[PDB]
């Protein structure tokens, strides 16, 4: 019985791996979305930023 | 693309020079005073900006950044004998009638995409007021568009109606001949 017993509980095991894997992957493509975000927000805000003290440059 | 290779930069190819020139259209300005602007990027290190290669590896730059557009008014940075473009733009002006000099010290008009550095007309105008008298309102003209300002007169020019009789008809080019071009129009 040990063969069966090793076979279907590994293999349930192995799905709750797949599923972790899944979630993993999500978790990864959340983040992804934050990152990609927030780095186009801090581009914008830097532009911005030397746009402004390079403004204040010439008007002083 | 000569000044960089000082901080370890080698541009060389074409694609690189390309690579360099939108370096030169990013990071670039024509700093008021070129001495003390000198003096302060010796000194503490907020001139510093970087660029990012298109195969990553940033690059930071210093007073390299006003050090190249510095050249249109000292070209003897790059070996020519010439005077700067506010010295040519002041001899120009010099070389015309007594009478007009005085709307045209107050006229001068930039054009062309060379002319787009941060700073450029307030350089411009702090040098030609030092050299014109100091009665006279020396005004710079720098619209926001001047990159496209020849092509944007072209299509004025084009556009009016009498205009319509200054073009050279194909029958007077077989007339003429090429040389039709510079001798009439
Ligand atoms: N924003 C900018 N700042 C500094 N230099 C610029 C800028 N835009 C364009 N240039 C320079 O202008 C040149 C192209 O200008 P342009 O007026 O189109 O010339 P041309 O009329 O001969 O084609 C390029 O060599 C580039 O180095």
């Amino acid at each position: 019985q040990l063969v069966e017993e090793e076979l279907d509980r590994a293999q349930e095991r192995l799905a709750t791996a797949l599923q972790k894997l899944e979630e993993a992957e999500k978790a990864a493509d959340e983040s992804e979305r934050g990152m990609k975000v927030i780095e186009s927000r801090a581009q914008k805000d830097e532009e911005k930023m030397e746009i402004q003290e390079i403004q204040l440059k010439e008007a002083k | 693309m000569k000044i960089l290779t000082e901080r370890g930069y080698s541009f060389v190819t074409t694609a690189e020079r390309e690579i360099v020139r939108d370096i030169k259209e990013k990071l670039c300005y024509v700093a008021l005073d070129f001495e003390n602007e000198m003096a302060t990027a010796a000194s503490s290190s907020s001139l510093e900006k970087s660029y990012e290669l298109p195969d990553g590896q940033v690059i930071t730059i210093g007073n390299e950044r006003f050090r190249c557009p510095e050249t249109l008014f000292q070209p003897s940075f790059i070996g020519m004998e010439s005077a700067g473009i506010h010295e040519t733009t002041y001899n120009s002006i010099m070389k015309c009638d007594i009478d007009i000099r005085k709307d045209l010290y107050a006229n001068n008009v930039l054009s062309g995409g060379t002319t787009m550095y941060p700073g450029i007309a307030d350089r411009m105008q702090k040098e030609i007021t030092a050299l014109a008298p100091s009665t006279m309102k020396i005004k710079i003209i720098a619209p926001p568009e001047r990159k496209y300002s020849v092509w944007i007169g072209g299509s004025i020019l084009a556009s009016l109606s009498t205009f319509q009789q200054m073009w050279i008809s194909k029958q007077e080019y077989d007339e003429a001949g090429p040389s039709i071009v510079h001798r009439k129009c």
